[PDB]
């Protein structure tokens, strides 16, 4: 019914999780070598996590061990996570809608 | 365009 | 593990996103419909981040409350349509995208 927008949402949600990724793997390094959380921090500013696999080739180019451990942490990630997703989000959206609904309604009298 | 970004 | 923080964070960021979506739908709508409405919500999301969802409907209660409230059913409905299948097909195309990369750079190494 919506396949364009479910594309659209797995694409964003693929790149989110690769992101997400990024950054358990950016504190780890800030403990463990500060150097390369340096370097990871701005090669976050140069390259757009958003487009994700833009972004993983971009690295390759400068750090071919941590694309892996994106890679394998991104997917770790998605098992983890995915599955609850469709449960929380809708029941989210479904409180958000009641509470502006009643929120604006009430703004009409007060 | 209206762009939706993750902060 | 406790991938719970990812999940809520995860989550947050995907209401956000089908709002977006949903303000997406009904300005591809309204630049038909209502092209002065289309335009005024481009320059309202302009001076909004949609990304911040509650912040983003709350000030446009304060100037159009008609598209708030359709907002928050677009939005529902492309929840309802889109979420089941997300899991699957996130998963999915992630094992692919770690495919092509691994195989990608793990060949580059032998250039």
């Amino acid at each position: 019914e919506f396949k364009k927008v479910a594309k659209e949402t797995a694409i964003t949600l693929q790149s989110y999780l690769t992101y997400q990724a990024v950054r358990l793997i950016s504190q780890q390094l800030s403990e463990t070598n500060p150097g390369q959380a340096i370097w990871l921090g701005e090669f976050s500013k140069r390259h757009p996590i958003q487009e994700s696999d833009l972004y993983l080739e971009a690295m390759m180019l400068e750090n071919k061990e941590l694309v892996l451990r994106i890679l394998t942490v991104r997917e770790n990630l998605a098992e983890g996570v995915l599955e609850f997703l469709p449960e929380m989000v809708l029941s989210q959206i479904k409180q958000s809608n009641g509470n502006h609904r009643r929120s604006l309604l009430e703004r009409l009298t007060q | 365009e209206i762009k939706f970004e993750f902060d």
